[PDB]
């Protein structure tokens, strides 16, 4: 999971 | 403020290809010079400008069989259908012309672009 | 010896979401406490272990309406349906418990994992 | 396009  | 799962789109496509390989919920047959290819209308539309136009048509959206132009090569189509479900293109010296012609007809702009580039490198 | 187009899976999912937003070729309604959500069976199966099991069943594969367990929160479902079509999860302090419970029921392992991690960080 |  990432900060888009 | 959303978070994003990097591999989600790839995982979705991998599962859609698993459904295709097991012939699960395929809703169309594409006929290419007597060869038949089963697929999901939504995936075809998502990958091709031609299928997008066909399946948004109020009459054609209900067809279970679509016949392609007789000039379309079944091997070129097979390679492109594999690309649609996997992001992988089996581009070879022996098939590049048939793949480019099929991608132009199917309106798959990114495939047409890489074929043009690979042909230009060989001249 | 294939070449691969990096953005293909993301582009496919983006187009599938465009079809969902315009209600094109959606073939199922998911009912959650009287709220109704239209979707593509193939995308639901590709994202959820529960929908995969439902739509591979010889009787349920033909249903146009699926009713979820009454304990399922419609907002939690909406957030997860958005994630299925975009890879983006709108996870907030106010919805995390309902999102985790819905993801456990839908069998969306990666969503359950991030919810567990975000809850563990707040304790 | 890349070599996968
Ligand atoms: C344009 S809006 C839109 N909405 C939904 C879909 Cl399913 C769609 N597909 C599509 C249209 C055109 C092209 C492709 C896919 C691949 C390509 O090279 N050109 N387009
Ligand atoms: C297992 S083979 C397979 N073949 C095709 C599909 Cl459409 C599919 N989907 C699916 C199954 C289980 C789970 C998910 C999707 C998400 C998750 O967390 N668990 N699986
Ligand atoms: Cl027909
Ligand atoms: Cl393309
Ligand atoms: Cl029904
Ligand atoms: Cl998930």
């Amino acid at each position: 999971w990432v900060i888009p | 403020s959303c978070i994003q799962f990097t591999r989600h789109a790839s995982d979705v496509l991998l599962n859609l290809n698993r459904l295709r390989s097991r012939d699960i919920l395929t809703d169309v047959v594409i006929v290419v010079s007597r060869e038949q290819f089963r697929a999901h209308k939504t995936v075809l539309m998502a990958c091709s400008g031609l299928f997008y136009s066909i399946f948004t048509d109020q009459l054609k959206c209900n067809l279970s069989v679509i016949n392609l132009d007789p000039e379309i090569n079944p091997e070129g189509f097979c390679i492109l259908l594999d690309f649609m479900y996997t992001s992988r293109l089996n581009l070879r010296e022996g098939n590049i012309m048939a793949v480019m012609a099929t991608a132009m007809y199917l309106q798959m702009e990114h495939v047409v672009d890489t074929c043009r580039k690979f042909i230009k490198a060989s001249e």
